[PDB]
């Protein structure tokens, strides 16, 4: 069922672990890989959401900083302390639920353009979190063992 | 063949003693018309060529240096085709009415289904049956197999007990007692047939093949002779550590290099540390010594070269193994491009 | 005669099972179970008479001669059985579900494929209207399943969706309006895409590994560590028991086989991985 | 009694058109029911010419032409090249016998004489290239027949066996 | 007519002799035949239509005092029908079109003909496909230690079918055929079970071709036997030629008759037929007239379903 | 009898214990506990055999024999054992309460669901038939709370509103406030449905970030860090022992299994994890 993850993964990444440079919120995005996953599961999938978006600078730096990864290349997110090292996993968890029709693009780029329907966005994901926690599951531990192994 | 059968007969009528030598010589005297079949057939092609086809009434010729390439290539395509048809050198054989009307030599055992099958061979009739093993002599002498007590335990010494054999079968063990009876063949046209079971029979001498049981055991007999007697010493009675008696050699060259090393190498694993009477007192005297205890397997290792036969018929396919098939050749017209290349190369 | 009447039964696991096979496959266990022929658990016919003999000559050591009679002869096996049974079939493997709907709690459910149900009314219909027993209604449940083939059915539910192993999202969908549980254990049954069902299986199933330590410095010892498989507790199999024509059967049917719940199938029984319930369709 | 037709099958989209109305005939034989492709046949001694799309024999049960069998006058412009003979049904070889034999058999069959030229290098292909094979389905197997995709969810496996139940070799030339 | 074996599950027909632990130190195996001999199919149907009045002697005396002209065996999926193919070792599942070509194909010169019969028995066969040999090792528990006893372990490479999958006879007779309707039988050895169906057919006999399909074990008269082994090439264009026995009769407990035999899938050339007819003596007639009857010496041939014998 | 003595017995967790799972699955938890077919915590009856075995070795060096008969022998066996481990099942977790209207509160209570008494009741009603041993308390105790099957209910005590584990609110009902302990302790019992019960059970477990330490720099060393889980301390398990008739089993029925009382259970016990005690029913009903 879950074989083309190992490849969604891929193009998907794109880049969290070079342009992410100067190995401080670098080697910190394994945290991520680790702990966000036994958070995922052992306490949910809207505590580790509403975690991840606390820590996102969603103004529009933290709203398009990550939607120009849709469409040109890697994307250097120096930016501050991880919240562009953060919005960047927002962009993560996004990319595999427009991917994987979970969410749509028509949607979740609508979603985020106006601040009225980043509210519903996320009503919607808190209905979809058992689902999505089950889906992403093996897409999630590929990049938490790529960062065991790569990054 | 018939050679080889009838130098066996006469090798084992000069031993009516040691009992498997005599039930050999009482069973083959009931199947020499089943024996006279040959147990493996042959296939003989022949091709043939002229000076039509070498030569302008004077010299050689042009397309003249192809003509083997040529009439190797027609004897190797109807080798090819006949090979399609496999028939078995079993089904030469007579045996509807020894079968059926129940004419086969039952020397041993009987069996309460018509015939037995050979336990060796697995499709011919068995000949000598042998009774399991729960009381032999009290049976093998009432029965055909032996006549004493001496004589069985040379007949239990070849064939096991419950061993069925076919008479091809039971000729290969006979061969297999002493595998010098091959100068029969192994010479041929040179000696008589009687040269050699003189000389056999003069200078005695025994070999001993490995069976499974010993190539599984090989690295525990190898661990006992680094403790020649401080492994020997804890047993010191059960031959196993004990003298080469006779001066028996064998074409097993670890067992050759590695017989006067104080552990006689000629038990049977399946008596010692195999067997199911023993091999608990055989735990202990190997927990006692740091003896791995041995592992009940083997390795089979076979191999086989690679379109060694299209390389004697010069294709590629020995050289480039999959990517030209040997079906390409049929129309190599397609594949013109590997072959262009690595020919030229060469 | 020659197989007169059939006696159908379910094999409904009290413990963990393993009916071992060797290294009888290319998985990554080194001691899987017995396997069919669609790679999914089965339990021979020789190892479901072997080990139900066994229990019933311990048991039953009077009736010996009976015993002897249906189920075979040590010596003297000169003397065809009268009774055999059949390859024990999977029919229905528990799984973990979280589910998102119908307001009805459920943590486990049972889980089942087309191919298994196939197999299950192929021994089912190889029966009734040609022996005498009549039990039509559970064959005619499985047809009216079998009907739906080729989309996740649940049975007796009102669930639409779940999560099932922690791993997979379905999507299900009611049968007509209702139907009779073909298990009784009060359950809901779903039947799945042959793709699905066989994941959510071979993710149902538990392969453990286990260790041999060193009795007086508590380590492992080197190459003490393997791996084994087995069927979950409360699994269930089918098979069928064949009786032929005979006096001693009516005793077995009657004496015997009316007076078995429980026996011991498969190994390693010290790890008590060998309890079984065996219901009879009968009931 | 009808009157059936053996239209061939090559890699090419020439068998867009054989028969002027949709239908037409009472019954026909060949069917597509829900398991397989039933009572197709195989014509052999033949090859076909995926250009100049017809049939260009070539004598031997090495070769072979799969074609199916409908119900239709062919073209109602042609037939100087097209035969039509008459068989008693048993020697109608088919493959997958599933239906009803009718014993007075008539057949168009799409042909051209050989009209030798070429070196005819006669090579078989495949079914395959799934995206030159699904748009055939409404043309192939529903200009003749409209009873799939009428009753048929089923037509994912009667394509199965699509892919490989026509074979021939063609002429390449 | 036509008879439907369906079997419940995987099959033995053991190919070889012995299956038993006779020796101490070591297993026993055995291996199932792909199809089920005639003499399988014969003994079955006969069980099922047994008297406790007649014969006891000559088992194919009083069991073709059952039957009719069994027909071969051949394999049918879903209404597919599959036809063994044999070679050098080798043995093939075939449908009924790969078969056209053959008579020309293993004519066509060294390297054409050769590609061609290759790709018959690795790209076009589908036994793999239906059919696997599913290894099941066995063991015997002695009830003092509840361990193995000595070496009392045996393989059986069953018959595991990966579809539906019938086994196809045809029968002359239809008072056989309504009264072994839906019978589960104890089809084959070691205990295994399939079910009898029965549905009246139509398919016909008279056809000479050049060629045939040996549907069954051709069985070679021992007085012939020289006279066939000499010249080979007369009679089969490619297929196995093996020693084999009729198998085991169950009133009297022996082993039946061994005999030479040309194996299913084997493709005869028609000089067979009348070489069979004019070497056999009327005593040995009537005794093949009875081998036929039980279904051994079948052909068909490699253009329709021509159902043939050879004597008959 | 199959079985010529049954001795079902409760694992009272002493410490926390951790009995590690053997798995290729990948988990969130570096080593997670060993789970049942429900994903609640079990012990593995190799486990339970291994770790008993091990101690009645050292506890009696005298009947080595008795052991080795109805354990198996180590290195050379030639027969089987003569006694038989089932699976630990979960029976009842220890989770922190908040209670609304009591009159003296409790801070934790007993947590069990009905599927781990139905567990429990299959291996009662199983072994019943295989051996003499009829269990009438315990199966009537355990049939009396089945019957309410689907509905939180308090065994004894009268909570009638709690928050398990600081995050489920419940309602209960008291069972009858009618029958007594399932086991003598002074905690309510609360048998909870299977829905809210397996999230109460996970939140009962202890999941636990360690790491290694360069003795030099007092620094996490590189890789140093994992996730452990553990079984909280009162925790009870469920499991039988059982036994054939061998005269070694008399033995050890008699003067073995009256000497267990504390073992070391699963791994991780040089940091104190594993120590149990063995409460075998028939006295502790
Ligand atoms: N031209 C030849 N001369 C002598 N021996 C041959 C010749 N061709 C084949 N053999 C041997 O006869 C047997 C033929 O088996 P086969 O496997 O077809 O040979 P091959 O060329 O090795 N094909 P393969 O092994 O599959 O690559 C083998 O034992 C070959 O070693
Ligand atoms: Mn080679
Ligand atoms: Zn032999």
């Amino acid at each position: 069922l879950y074989e083309e993850d190992y490849k969604l993964a891929l193009e998907a990444f794109k880049k969290v672990f070079n342009a992410l440079t100067h190995y401080g919120a670098k080697q910190a995005f394994r945290s991520r890989a680790r702990d966000l996953v036994e958070e995922i599961y052992n306490s949910g999938f809207i505590p580790t959401f509403f975690y991840i978006i606390s820590k996102a600078e969603l103004n529009s730096d933290s709203l398009d900083s990550l939607i120009s990864l849709f469409s040109s290349d890697n994307a250097i997110l120096r930016g501050s302390d991880e919240n562009v090292s953060y919005s960047a996993y927002l962009f993560i968890i996004l990319y595999y639920l427009i991917k994987r029709g979970i969410i749509e693009q028509k949607f979740l780029i609508q979603a985020l353009r106006c601040e009225k329907t980043r509210l519903d966005l996320i009503d919607k994901l808190y209905n979809l979190a058992p689902i999505i926690s089950a889906k992403i599951r093996t897409y999630l531990l590929a990049i938490k063992r790529l960062s065991e192994a790569l990054i | 063949w018939r050679k080889l059968i009838e130098g066996l007969r006469c090798y084992s009528e000069r031993k009516r003693e040691d009992g498997f030598w005599n039930l050999v010589c009482r069973v083959l005297k009931l199947t020499e018309d089943l024996l006279q079949t040959t147990p493996l057939n042959i296939r003989v092609k022949q091709v043939s060529v002229t000076e039509d086809e070498i030569f302008n009434n004077n010299k050689l010729r042009s397309d003249s240096w192809k003509i083997y390439d040529n009439k190797y290539r027609q004897l190797v395509s109807e080798f090819k085709k006949s090979k399609l048809v496999k028939v078995t050198p079993e089904s030469r054989l007579k045996l509807f009415e020894l079968t059926k009307f129940d004419k086969l030599p039952q020397i041993g055992e009987k069996s309460k289904r018509g015939y037995e099958f050979c336990t060796s061979c697995g499709v011919l009739p068995a000949v000598v049956i042998m009774p399991k093993e729960d009381e032999l002599e009290k049976k093998l002498i009432d029965l055909g197999i032996a006549r004493d007590e001496k004589d069985v335990r040379s007949i239990k010494n070849m064939i096991s007990p419950g061993e069925r054999l076919c008479p091809w079968c039971l000729v290969k063990r006979a061969l297999g007692a002493e595998p010098r009876l091959m100068r029969i063949l192994l010479l041929g046209d040179l000696y008589s047939v009687e040269k050699i079971v003189n000389e056999i029979v003069s200078r005695d001498v025994k070999i001993e093949i490995p069976s499974t049981s010993d190539i599984a055991s090989i690295k525990t007999f190898e661990e006992m002779i680094e403790k020649k007697n401080e492994i020997c010493e804890d047993l010191k009675e059960e031959e196993v550590c004990e003298k080469p008696s006779e001066s028996v050699l064998s074409m097993w060259q670890w067992f050759n290099k590695n017989y006067y090393n104080g552990i006689n190498l000629t038990i049977d694993p399946e008596e010692y540390w195999f067997s199911e009477k023993r091999r608990r007192y055989y735990f202990s005297v190997f927990r006692r010594h740091r003896i791995t205890f041995p592992s009940p397997y083997y390795a089979l290792v076979r191999a086989d070269s690679d379109y060694l036969g299209d390389l004697l018929e010069g294709k590629l396919t020995p050289y480039l193994a999959g990517i030209i098939d040997s079906g390409d050749y049929a129309n190599i017209s397609e594949k013109k491009e590997e072959v262009n290349k690595l020919l030229e190369e060469y | 005669p020659y197989y007169a009447f059939a006696e159908p039964f379910f094999i409904h696991a009290i413990t963990h099972l393993h009916v071992g096979s060797g290294s009888s496959v290319e998985e990554e266990i080194a001691l899987p179970f017995q396997r069919d022929e669609l790679g999914y658990p089965t339990i021979y016919a020789s190892s479901l008479k072997g080990a139900i003999k066994s229990f019933l000559l311990k048991e039953f050591p009077d009736k010996r001669d009976v015993i002897y009679k249906v189920l075979g002869e040590d010596e003297n096996p000169e003397e065809a059985s009268l009774g055999t049974f059949l390859d024990a079939i999977l029919f229905a493997i528990p799984s973990r579900i979280i589910e998102i709907d119908s307001a009805k709690p459920y943590v486990w459910v049972y889980v089942t494929t087309y191919e298994l149900l196939k197999k299950v009314k192929l021994y089912l219909d190889s029966i009734s209207q040609l022996s005498n027993a009549s039990f039509s209604n559970l064959k005619n449940k499985i047809d009216t399943i079998l009907a739906k083939e080729g989309k996740n059915i649940t049975l007796d539910s009102d669930l639409k969706s779940a999560i099932l192993n922690e791993d997979f999202y379905v999507e299900l969908e009611a049968l007509n309006n209702k139907i009779p549980s073909i298990i009784n254990a009060g359950v809901p049954l779903l039947v799945l895409e042959d793709s699905i069902g066989r994941e959510v299986i071979n993710r149902s199933l538990i392969r453990v590994r286990r260790i041999r330590i060193d009795r007086d410095k508590k380590v492992v010892e080197t190459g003490g560590l393997w791996s084994e498989e087995y069927v979950p507790m409360k699994t269930i199999f089918f098979s069928v028991l064949l009786g032929k024509e005979s006096k001693e059967s009516a005793i077995f049917a009657s004496c015997i086989l009316r007076n078995l719940r429980y026996v011991i199938l498969g190994g390693k029984e010290t790890i008590g991985k060998g309890i079984v319930e065996l219901r009879w369709v009968k009931d | 009694s009808t009157q059936r037709e053996y239209v061939f099958i090559p890699i090419t989209n020439s068998i867009t058109i054989d028969v002027k109305i949709t239908i037409g005939g009472s019954d026909h034989i060949t069917n597509i029911d829900e398991r397989g492709i039933h009572n197709v046949l195989v014509i052999t001694g033949y090859a076909v010419d995926e250009k100049n799309g017809r049939l260009v024999p070539t004598l031997d049960p090495c070769d072979y032409v799969k074609g199916i069998l409908v119900a239709g006058t062919p073209q109602q412009a042609q037939s100087n090249d097209f035969l039509t003979l008459k068989l008693p049904a048993n020697k109608l070889y088919l493959i997958r016998k599933k239906g009803n034999i009718s014993d007075d058999l008539k057949i168009y069959i799409p042909y051209s004489s050989p009209d030798a030229r070429n070196s005819m290098k006669t090579k078989p292909v495949s079914i395959s290239d799934d995206t030159i094979v699904n748009n055939i389905i409404k043309e192939v197997f529903d200009k003749i027949y409209n009873i799939t995709q009428k009753e048929k969810v089923k037509i994912e496996k009667v394509k199965e066996d699509i892919k490989e139940l026509f074979s021939y070799y063609a002429l390449e030339q | 007519k036509r008879v439907l074996i369906k079997p419940l599950e995987p099959l033995m027909f053991r190919s070889q002799g012995e299956f038993e632990p006779l020796i101490t130190g070591s297993h026993t195996a055995a291996q199932s035949l792909i199809i089920p001999r005639p003499s399988t199919i014969a003994g079955m149907l006969g069980y099922i239509l047994f008297n406790k009045s007649s014969g006891t002697g000559d088992w194919l005396s009083d069991l073709t005092n059952l039957l009719a002209t069994i027909y071969g065996t051949f394999i049918e999926t879903n209404g597919e029908y599959l036809f063994p193919l044999r070679m050098g070792n080798h043995l093939a599942l075939v449908d009924q079109q790969h078969l056209i070509n053959l008579p020309t194909l293993l004519e066509k010169e060294y390297e054409r003909r050769e590609k061609g019969i290759y790709e018959l028995f690795y790209d076009k066969n589908k036994l793999f496909q239906i059919i696997n040999h599913q290894d099941r090792i066995g063991i015997s528990i002695d009830k003092s230690t509840r361990t193995v006893k000595e070496h009392y372990l045996y393989s059986a490479r069953y018959l595991a079918f990966k579809k539906e999958v019938n086994y196809v006879i045809f029968i002359d007779n239809d008072a056989i055929s309504d009264k072994i309707n839906g019978k589960i039988v104890n089809f084959g050895g070691e205990n295994r079970i399939a079910k009898l169906e029965v549905d009246d057919y139509k398919v016909d006999t008279s056809i000479e071709e050049e060629y045939y399909l040996a549907l069954s074990p051709i069985l070679i008269p021992d007085e012939a036997l020289d006279n066939f082994l000499d010249n080979i090439s007369d009679y089969v264009a490619m297929g196995k030629v093996d020693k084999i026995s009729l198998g085991f009769d169950i009133a009297n407990t022996k082993r039946k008759e061994m005999l030479t035999a040309i194996l299913e899938g084997s493709i005869v050339k028609r000089s067979i037929i009348d070489f069979i007819k004019n070497e056999i003596k009327n005593d040995l007639r009537y005794r093949f007239s009875k081998y036929e009857k039980i279904g051994y010496n079948t052909l068909m041939s490699l253009c329709k379903l021509a159902l043939r014998k050879i004597l008959s």
